C-alpha cells in the first residue's frame, strides 16, 4: 500500500485538506467533529508504510501523531497485505541449502552466511563493534552495535539471516550447537548487564523511543496465541510472527534464548519489585516466554 | 471509590434473543455499608449503544430492541470476518451520576464477541467447555480488608440452550482455606479476613455439580487468587544499629566504608515511579557544614523471599560515602546520626535510628630516617630504570598527588664539572605515587670526575605545599669495555624479532645495555608469545609506564595503538595473545609464527 | 593493466589459513595471478638483460607484479571456545598491473 | 612506504645494455632495490604460507614488489653513424614499496 | 646626381693644429660637362661643427678655430677612452643649396678619429705604415661610361709633420691594365672607357716611390677594383623557340611538361627587391577562356658563370604548368605563344618569342575485352586478398578518382540461397587508383551452393558518372578439414613473435588461412626484421593500404602510431629497422632480440 | 644595470615624465628639441636589459621603438659590465673535467653533458623534436627545433654547453671529431634548406624578428677584428665573442663549421645572383668567415 509521507505531500496541496488539516491540528490541541469526517476520507487515514525504504521515522512520527492523540491493540506497522510476502518468505527453507541432516544446523546457516557476500559483510558489521573494547571500564559501545544488528536483520535476505537465530539442533545444554544459537547475537554485550530492571520498566522505555514501540506493536499483534486452531495462532500465518519477533533484535527489547529445557524466550528482565502487580508482568512474560504460535513457528523452520 | 476485583467481564452473544432480558450483572465491594451504589454505562457516543438498557440500582443488563440481520452489517470493526469484536464502559457511584461523572472516575471494559448465528443444538457440546471458558483471569483480593461476595460463575451462553436441568459447584480438594461457595446465587465468596503475611498465594480445584441421567458429571478446574499488600508492617533490625568508620589512607571522593541495613515486612513496588509505599525517607539531623559539606550516603533497596517464611519481603539498605577529595592535615572524631521514617505507615511507630563512628586522622608526609642510595652496575643506556623513591605507606595513598623533584647539592663549579649533572632525570607516576628514575645522557660518564653524584630529592604535596627531602647519591662503576666509537644514537629492541640479535644490540631502556628476551611455547594464541623487551618487568605488563609513554621505540607492545596484523588477541591497548615469535615496528605490529 | 592477469577464486576452511583458529566456519578467499608482460617498459627490459647477463651480482629488482590494488570487505567469525575474532584486509576486490 | 628499498646508481656505457647502439657515450642508469617486509599485509602472510605448504601447486601471486612509480627525463645520443636516437622511460626517479 | 666611388673618407687628426689649413678635399664626378659642382657640410646640429670650415666650390676641408686642452673634454662619444670617435656628413650640389637641401641628397659619412697628443717625431715610424693605412677599401666603377680622376693617396697625417722630401707613386706590375698615375696632383686616373663584358676584376700592385739618402724606398701594396654593370646586353637563344608537350594521363594540377630557356649578359640582383633591373615580364597573347583559366607558366632564374667567358652571366627560365584539374572528354591541339621584354634595355630590340606544342588527348575508361574471373586456392579468413580490378592504363593515371562497386546477377531467389553473396567484399585504394577483393564472411562457404558466384563489377568515374562493367565469377574449392567447431573468431598474427606459433594460427589476412613468416638475420638494427605477417606482400611495406586500416589487428607494422619499445629506427608511421625479433600487440609494440 | 620596463613602470608615474613622454612618441610621429633634453636624462635613455631573467621581449621592443626611430653600430643588448661576466667564465676550462689529452674533445663534453641533469635535459629536448618526422613530405618542424635549442644556450651553463660546440681536434675531416663537432646542432634540420639564398636577403630576414636582431648586433660589436693587439679584437676580451656567436643558434642565423681546412663559418647562404653588391656579401661573410679575433677565441678554449 501507499506511504504516509506521500500522501503528506498529497493533502499539503489542496486547499481544502490543508486548511481542515491545520483546523484540526488546532482542534485536538485542546465544527471539529464534523472536520473529523473529512480527516477519514483521505488516504492519510489509513496510510501504512513497510519496511525496505530509507524514509520510515517520518511515517512512523506521521501516523503515531495522529491515532496516539486520537500502541499494541492497532499496529501500523505492517498492512493486511503482508501475506502475500509472508507465503513466499515460507519457501526459503527448500531455497536455502542442499546439504541437511546434520549433528548442527547452527553452524550450517553460518557457513552459508560466510559464502554470500551481503551476510558476510553485515554480519562482520554489527559484530566488530560489539566486541570492540574502548576503556577498562565499559567492555564495547552498544549503540553502535544494537544500530548495526538492526540494519543487518532489515536487509540482507531472510533465507540466510533467519537460519542463524532459529536454527534448531537436538534438545539440553552443553550440545556445541545450543552455544552458538545463544551466542548469535553476542549476548556479553547486547544483551547482558550489571542489573536485571522489571519487565514493565523496560516496557515503558521501550515506549519512547520510535522504533522499538513498532516493533514491538508488530509482536502482541502477529504472535498471538488461539488454541481453536491446529496452528495454534489466531491470523494463521507461521512467518509473521517469524518477521515480527525478529523486528525486535536490536532494540531496548532484545531477547535471547533462556536456559530452559523447552524453547522459551524472555528479554534481560524479571518480574521483581512489582508489589501487586505481579500479573500484569506475569502475562507479559507469559505470552513472550511459553505459547504455541510461536513454538509451532519456531519448529516449523526446523522440518527442512 | 469502589474497587473491581477484575478487569474483564466476557460474554458470547448470538442473533435471535429478545429485549428485556437479562445478560449479566456485576459487583462492586463497599469497605463500609453507608455508601450505596448505584450503576449505569458510559460511552454514550456510538449508536448501538441506544439497545442496551441496564438498571440504575440492581446492576443487570438487558437489552431494549431486538435482532435483526439487517444489524449485523452496521456494526463495523475493523476486518470484515467473523467474529466481530466490540467494547463498552461502565461505572458505578453512590449518587445518580451525569454524563461527565464517569470520564473522570476509574471504569472497566467489557469485551463481547458478535456472531451471527442463532441457538445451537445442546447435545452436541463437550464436557470440557460445559462450565467453563477457554482462558481464565485470575482476580485479586486485599489483605486485612472486610469480606464479600468476589465473582460469578454462571455462563449465560450454556444455561439457555439446555434450560431442562440445574447446575451447582463447590470448592475441591482443600486443606482448610478460606473460601466457600453461595447456593442462593451460586457466588464464590471469602469466608473472612486474611493477612497477607501469613499466606501469599492461594491454589485452587474448583468443580462443577451438573445432575444428569447417565451419571453425576463432575468436572474439576483450577485457578488461584493473589493477595494485595497494605503498609501494616513497620521495620525492624538484626543486630545492632551502629558501624565501625576509618579514614587514614583513602581520601578519594565517592569511596564507600560503611553498610547498614533495615527490614520492612512489606513491599516495594518499583512501578511506577510516581508512588510512595514501602519508600523510605531519610534525614539529617546535623548542622556542621565542614561534616554536612564532605560526606554523602548511600541508598538502595532490594527484596527478598528467604527469611521470611518464604514471603516476599523488602529490605533496605544503607552506607557510607565521601563527598569531595579531602585534605592530609585535618582530623576529627565524631558520631553521625541518620534517621529513617516509613512515611505509609500511619502508626505511632515509623522510624529507627542509626549512627555511625566517624574516626578522620591526618597522614604525614614525610620520608624515612634511612636514604636513598641507588647504583648503577654497569654502563647504561638511555630511558633506563635504576630506583623507586616513594614517601613512606606509598602503596597505599588515594586522593593524594604527589610530585617529585631533585637538585644538586654543589650549586656552582666550573662548567666542565657541571656537565656530570647531566646523566640522570626523574619521572612521575599519578598510580602508584612515586617517582622512577632514569638516565638520560651516556656521554657525560666517561670523565671520573661524574663518578660520583650528590642529589638532594624534593617532595611537593600538590594541595598542601608541604615539603620533604633527603641526601642521594649516585655512583657508576662501569668501565667502558672499548665502544667510545658510538655517538648517541641506539637502535631499538622491539623489532629484532629473533632471540639471535637481541641478545646482542644495545638500545633503549638497556640498564645492562642488552634487551632481555622471552620465549613462549604453546599450541596456539597464549598470553605468552616470545618478543624481546628492554625490561621484562613492565614491558608486556599491561597498562604502560610514564616511561614508555616518551618514545615509540621503548616496548610499544604495552602501549601501541595501531592496526596489528597476524593471529592474536587484544584488549584497548596493547597485545594479550599473538600467534607465535611477535615482533613490532615503529607503530605497527605483526604477530606471526616462524615456520624455520 | 594487462587481461591475462586476472582474479580466480578457491573455497577453504578457515583452518587451512594456519592463524590458529579453532572454528569449522568456511570462506571464500579471492587472489589474482597471471602473466603482464604487455605493459613492460625500457626499464624492464634493461632489468632483464642484465639479470641474464648476471652482470649484477646479487641485486635483483622487480619487475612489473599483478598485485591487488583493493581489498574486500571485512570477515567475522567465531572460533572453537565461542569468542569472536575479526580479519581485515584479506581478500581482493580488484587487481592490476603495478 | 618502506625505508629499506632505496635508489642506488651505476656508471654504465650505453653499448652495455645490448639495444644494438654503436655509441662511445655513456649514462646514469638509477634503480630501486630493497625489502618491502615492513608493508605487509594479511593477504601477503597468507600467500606465502600457502606458498610454502605447496597446497596450491602452480599459481604463485606476488607479494609486495618494490618498483618505481615515475621516471627519469628523456635521454638522447648519437650512434657510430651519426643517427640520432632517444630513449624514454629508462630511469627511475622516486621508488616506492606496492 | 653625381655619385660617389667611395663612402669613406677617413684620416686622423691630433692636438696642437691652427686654423686655415687643409685637411682632405673630396671629388665629384660628372657624366657630363654642363654640371658644375659646389661642396658644402651639413649636420649642423651639434656646436662642433662650428669649427670646421669649407671651401664653396674647390671642396677642400678648413679650419676655423685652434685646439686647445678644454676642447678635448666637451667632445664626448660613448666611452671616455681615447681614442675618441667623430662623424659628419656633406653634399655636393650643382647650385648654392639651403639648410634643406641636404637631407633629400644621398651622402656620405667621414670617420675621423680623436687622440689628444701632438705631432710626432717622425723618424720612429715604420715603412709598412709610411704610405698607406692599416685597413683599405676597394672603390668602384661603372662599365660604359665617361672616365675621371678616382682617389687620392696622399696621407696629411705622414706629410705634415715631416716635410723634408718629396714623394710619388706608380702602377706597378701591370700586363697593359687602363690605369694610370698623375704627378701634378699624385692621383689614380681610369684611362679610358671599359665593357664589363670584357673583363670584371683588376688586381692592381701599386708602390709608394720615396726619395731617402740611404737607398730610393719603395713598398708595394695591393687592391683590386669592382665593375658596375648597366644593361648594355639584350637577349638571345641557344637552339629552337619550341617545345613538344602532350597530355594523355596526367591531368593533375601543377604538373609541367615543358622546358625552355633564355640568356641576358647582364646581371640579375636579387637585393632589394623593389628593383627592375634584368627581371623579365612575360605576357600572353591568348584570348581563350578555356586554354587561359586552365593552363599556367613557371618563372625562375638564376645565374651563371662558365658560358660566358668566365665572367658572371644570368639565366631565365620557363616552363609549362597547369592551373587546375582536367576532365577526361577533352581534345584540343594549339599552340600558344608567350612573349619577354626585358624592360631595363633602351634599345629598339629587348624582346624574344616562344612557342608552345601542347596536344590535350581524352582518354577512354574502359575494360579490356577480357573478363575478371579470379578464385580461391583454400579454405580462407576475413580480410584475405584475392585479386585486383583495374581498367586498361590504370597505373598511369593522375588526378582521375574512381569508384568501383560490385552487384549480384540472380536478383531474387530463395533467401537460403541469397546468403551465399555474404562471401565476398570490396575495398578501394585512391593511391594506385584500382579495386582490391576480399573475403567478409566464412560461415557461408560450408553450403555447397555457394560453390559458386557471380557478379557485374561497376566502375563509376566521379566527375563525368560513366560506367564500365563486365562479369565476374568467384569459385571456391577448398573442401573443410574438420573445423567445423570453430566459430567466427580467428586471432591476430602480430603477436605470436615466433616462428613456431605463427605457422600454425588462423587469423586476419590469410587467405592460406595461416600467417607467413620473415627470418632477418643480421648484426644490429637492420631493415630485415623477423616477424610475422598475414601476407608478407604488402604488410611490412612500409605504408598501410586500405584493407591494413580496418583491423588494428592486421599488420600493426606499417600502420600502427603508438609508442614503441627497445632497439627501433622508425620514420613517420611503422617500424623501418628494430633490433631483433620484434613483435606488437593491439597498438603497442616492442621490438628486442632474443638471446635463447 | 637596471632594466628598461622597470624604469618604464617608473617614469609612468611622475607626472613630467609621462607627460613630456607622450608629448615626444607625438613629436617624433612626425619645443620637441627642449624635450629631448629631458627624456636624456631619464634612466630609460640608457637602459639596457640582458640574458638570464624571462622579460626581455618588451625591453627590446621598447629600445628598438627609442632608438631605431631616433643595429649593429650602436647595441643595447649589453651593458659594459659584462666583462665581469666575462673572465669568470674565461674559468670553466678548468672547472670542466680533469681527464684531457684524449683523442677527442667533442665525445668528452658530451660525456660531460649526460651526466649533469641539467644539460641532459634540455639537449633531449632540443634534440627529439628536431628528429620528429612529422609527415612524408616535411622531414622536422623546425620551429620548434630552433626555439628549444635557444633556450638551452640560453640557461645551461657555460661549462658544458660551449665544450661540445667548440670542442677542438686534430685537423683534417673525417676524423670522428670534426663529424660530431660538425652534428652538434643536428644541421640537416636546424641548419639545411633545399634553397641557398643569398646572406644579404638573409641579413634582412633577421632584421625584423626581435631576437635575431640583438642576436646579431652583439656579433659585429663584440668580435670586430683589429690587427694592432696581439690578442686581435678590439675590447680585449676573448669570451665576449664567444658569448655573442653562441647567441645566434637558433634563430634565422643558424651556422656551423663547413667543410675546410682552416676554421671558417659560414650561415647557410652565398655570395651568388648578388650583382653589384658582391662587396657588401664579401665583407659580411668575410667577417663572418676568416678572422682574427674568432680563431683565436675558439683556440683559447681549445688550449685547456
Ligand atoms: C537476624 O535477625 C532476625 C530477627 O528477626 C532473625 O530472624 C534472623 O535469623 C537473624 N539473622 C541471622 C541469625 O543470620
Ligand atoms: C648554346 O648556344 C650558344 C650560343 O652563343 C653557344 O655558345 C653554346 O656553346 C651552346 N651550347 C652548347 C653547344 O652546349
Ligand atoms: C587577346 O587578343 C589581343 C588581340 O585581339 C591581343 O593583343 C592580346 O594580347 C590577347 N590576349 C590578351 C590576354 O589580351
Ligand atoms: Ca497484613
Ligand atoms: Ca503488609
Ligand atoms: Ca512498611
Ligand atoms: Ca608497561
Ligand atoms: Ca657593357
Ligand atoms: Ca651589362
Ligand atoms: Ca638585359
Ligand atoms: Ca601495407
Amino acid at each position: 500500500r501507499l506511504d504516509c509521507v506521500k500522501a503528506n505531500e498529497l493533502c499539503l496541496k489542496e486547499p481544502g485538506c490543508s486548511s481542515k488539516y491545520r483546523t484540526m491540528r488546532q482542534c485536538v490541541a485542546g465544527e471539529c467533529r464534523l472536520v473529523l469526517d473529512a480527516l477519514k476520507q483521505s488516504p492519510l487515514y489509513n496510510c501504512r508504510c513497510k519496511r525496505g525504504m530509507k524514509k520510515e521515522k517520518n511515517c512512523l512520527r506521521i501516523y503515531w501523531g495522529i491515532y496516539q492523540h486520537l500502541l499494541l491493540e492497532d499496529s501500523p506497522y505492517e498492512p493486511v497485505n503482508s501475506r502475500l510476502s509472508d507465503i513466499f518468505r515460507l519457501a526459503p527453507i527448500y531455497s536455502g541449502e542442499p546439504a541437511l541432516a546434520k549433528e548442527n544446523n547452527c553452524l550450517n546457516a553460518a557457513k552459508a552466511c560466510n559464502l554470500n557476500d551481503t551476510c558476510k559483510k553485515y554480519r562482520s558489521a554489527y559484530i566488530s563493534p560489539c566486541t570492540s573494547r574502548v576503556s577498562t571500564a565499559e567492555v564495547c559501545n552498544k549503540r553502535k552495535c544494537h544500530k548495526a544488528l538492526r540494519q543487518f536483520f532489515d536487509k540482507v535476505p531472510p533465507k540466510h539471516s533467519y537460519g542463524m537465530l532459529y536454527c534448531s539442533c537436538p534438545l539440553g545444554d552443553q550440545s556445541a550447537c545450543s552455544e552458538r544459537r545463544r551466542q548469535t547475537i553476542v549476548p556479553a554485550c547486547s544483551y547482558e548487564d550489571k542489573e536485571r530492571p522489571n519487565c514493565l520498566t523496560l516496557q515503558v522505555s521501550c515506549k519512547t523511543n520510535y522504533i522499538c514501540r513498532s516493533r514491538l506493536a508488530d509482536f502482541f499483534t502477529n504472535c498471538q496465541p488461539e488454541p481453536l486452531s491446529l496452528s495454534g495462532c489466531l491470523k494463521e500465518n507461521y512467518a509473521d510472527c517469524l518477521l515480527s519477533y525478529s523486528g525486535l533484535i536490536g532494540t531496548v527489547m532484545t531477547p535471547n534464548y533462556l536456559r530452559s529445557p523447552k524453547i522459551s524466550v524472555s528479554p534481560f528482565c524479571d518480574c521483581s519489585s512489582s508489589g501487586n502487580s505481579k500479573e500484569e508482568c506475569d502475562r507479559f512474560t507469559e505470552f513472550f516466554t511459553d505459547n504455541a504460535c510461536l513454538r509451532n513457528a519456531i519448529q516449523a523452520f526446523g522440518n527442512g | 471509590g469502589l474497587y473491581f476485583p477484575q478487569r474483564l467481564y466476557t460474554e458470547n452473544i448470538y442473533v435471535g434473543q429478545q429485549q428485556g432480558s437479562p445478560l449479566l450483572q456485576v459487583i462492586s465491594m463497599r469497605e463500609f455499608p453507608t455508601e450505596r451504589p448505584y450503576f449505569f454505562l458510559c460511552s454514550h457516543r456510538d449508536a448501538f449503544t441506544s439497545w442496551f438498557h441496564i438498571d440504575e440500582a440492581s446492576g443487570v443488563l438487558y437489552l431494549n430492541k431486538t435482532l435483526e440481520w439487517s444489524d449485523f452489517s452496521s456494526l463495523r470493526s475493523g476486518s470484515v470476518r467473523s467474529p466481530k469484536d466490540l467494547t463498552l464502559k461502565v461505572g458505578v457511584s453512590s449518587t445518580p451520576p451525569m454524563k461527565v461523572m464517569c470520564t473522570i472516575l476509574p471504569t472497566v471494559e467489557v469485551k463481547l464477541s458478535f456472531i451471527n448465528d442463532t441457538a445451537p443444538s445442546c447435545g452436541q457440546v463437550e464436557l470440557s467447555t460445559l462450565c467453563f471458558p477457554e482462558k481464565i483471569s485470575n482476580p485479586h483480593i486485599t489483605e486485612n480488608r472486610e469480606p464479600g461476595a468476589l465473582r460469578q460463575l454462571r455462563r449465560f451462553t450454556h444455561m439457555s440452550i439446555c434450560p431442562n436441568y440445574t447446575i451447582s459447584y463447590g470448592v475441591v480438594a482443600g486443606s482448610s482455606v478460606p473460601f466457600a461457595v453461595d447456593d442462593s446465587t451460586s457466588e464464590l465468596v471469602v469466608t473472612a479476613q486474611v493477612d497477607r503475611e501469613e499466606k501469599e498465594v492461594y491454589h485452587l480445584d474448583i468443580v462443577c455439580m451438573v445432575r444428569t441421567e447417565r451419571n453425576l458429571e463432575e468436572v474439576f478446574r483450577s485457578l488461584h487468587v493473589n493477595i494485595y499488600d497494605e503498609d501494616d508492617n513497620s521495620p525492624y533490625v538484626n543486630g545492632t544499629d551502629t558501624e565501625d568508620v576509618l579514614v587514614e589512607f583513602d581520601r578519594s571522593e565517592g569511596t564507600v566504608f560503611g553498610t547498614l541495613f533495615v527490614y520492612d515486612r512489606d513491599t516495594t513496588p518499583v512501578y511506577p515511579t510516581n508512588q510512595v509505599q514501602n519508600k523510605l525517607v531519610g534525614t539529617l539531623m546535623t548542622n556542621d557544614s565542614w561534616i554536612k559539606n564532605n560526606f554523602a550516603i548511600e541508598h538502595k533497596f532490594r527484596e527478598e523471599k528467604a527469611i521470611f517464611g518464604n514471603v516476599r519481603g523488602t529490605v533496605h539498605e544503607y552506607k557510607l560515602k565521601l563527598s569531595q577529595n579531602l585534605s592530609v592535615t585535618e582530623q576529627r572524631s565524631f558520631l553521625l546520626g541518620y534517621l529513617v521514617n516509613d512515611t505509609t505507615f500511619p502508626g505511632p511507630e515509623g522510624t529507627v535510628l542509626l549512627h555511625f563512628n566517624v574516626t578522620v586522622l591526618p597522614v604525614p608526609i614525610r620520608f624515612s630516617n634511612v636514604t636513598y642510595s641507588f647504583t648503577v652496575s654497569q654502563k647504561a643506556t638511555t630511558y633506563s630504570q635504576i630506583g623507586k623513591v616513594c614517601v613512606e605507606n606509598c602503596q597505599k595513598f588515594k586522593g593524594i598527588d604527589v610530585t617529585y623533584q631533585l637538585e644538586i647539592v654543589d650549586r656552582n663549579i666550573t662548567a666542565e664539572a657541571q656537565s656530570c649533572y647531566w646523566a640522570v632525570s626523574l619521572a612521575q607516576n599519578p598510580n602508584d605515587n612515586t617517582g622512577v628514575l632514569y638516565v638520560n645522557d651516556t656521554k657525560v660518564l666517561r670523565r671520573p670526575e661524574c663518578q660520583e653524584l650528590e642529589y638532594v630529592v624534593i617532595a611537593q604535596e600538590q594541595q598542601n605545599k608541604l615539603q620533604a627531602k633527603t641526601q642521594l647519591t649516585v655512583s657508576f662503576q662501569g668501565e667502558a669495555d672499548s665502544l667510545r666509537t658510538d655517538e648517541p644514537r641506539f637502535p631499538a629492541c622491539a623489532e629484532k624479532r629473533q632471540r639471535g640479535d637481541c641478545e646482542a644490540t644495545r638500545g633503549l631502556g638497556a640498564p645492562t645495555g642488552r634487551c632481555q628476551w622471552r620465549q613462549g611455547r604453546d599450541k596456539g594464541i597464549s598470553k605468552r608469545y616470545s618478543t624481546c623487551s628492554p625490561n621484562l618487568g613492565t614491558c608486556p605488563d599491561g597498562y604502560c609506564d610514564a616511561i614508555e609513554s616518551k618514545n615509540i621505540s621503548i616496548c610499544p607492545q604495552d602501549c601501541s595503538s595501531e592496526a596489528i596484523i597476524g593471529g592474536y588477541e587484544r584488549d584497548l591497548y596493547g597485545i594479550k595473545a599473538g600467534h607465535g615469535t611477535c615482533y613490532c615496528f615503529e607503530g605497527k605490529c605483526f604477530c606471526e609464527r616462524d615456520e624455520p | 593493466q594487462g587481461r591475462g592477469c586476472l582474479l580466480k577464486e578457491i573455497h577453504l576452511n578457515v583452518t587451512d589459513l594456519d592463524l590458529g583458529y579453532r572454528t569449522k566456519e568456511e570462506l571464500i578467499f579471492r587472489y589474482c595471478s597471471g602473466p603482464c608482460h604487455d605493459a613492460e617498459t625500457n626499464y624492464d627490459k634493461i632489468l632483464n638483460n642484465l639479470t641474464h647477463n648476471k652482470k649484477l651480482d646479487k641485486d635483483t629488482p622487480s619487475r612489473t607484479c599483478c598485485r591487488p590494488i583493493a581489498f574486500d570487505d571485512d570477515i567475522s567469525f567465531l572460533d572453537d571456545s565461542l569468542e569472536y575474532h575479526t580479519l581485515k584486509k584479506h581478500s581482493a576486490k580488484k587487481c592490476a598491473c603495478v
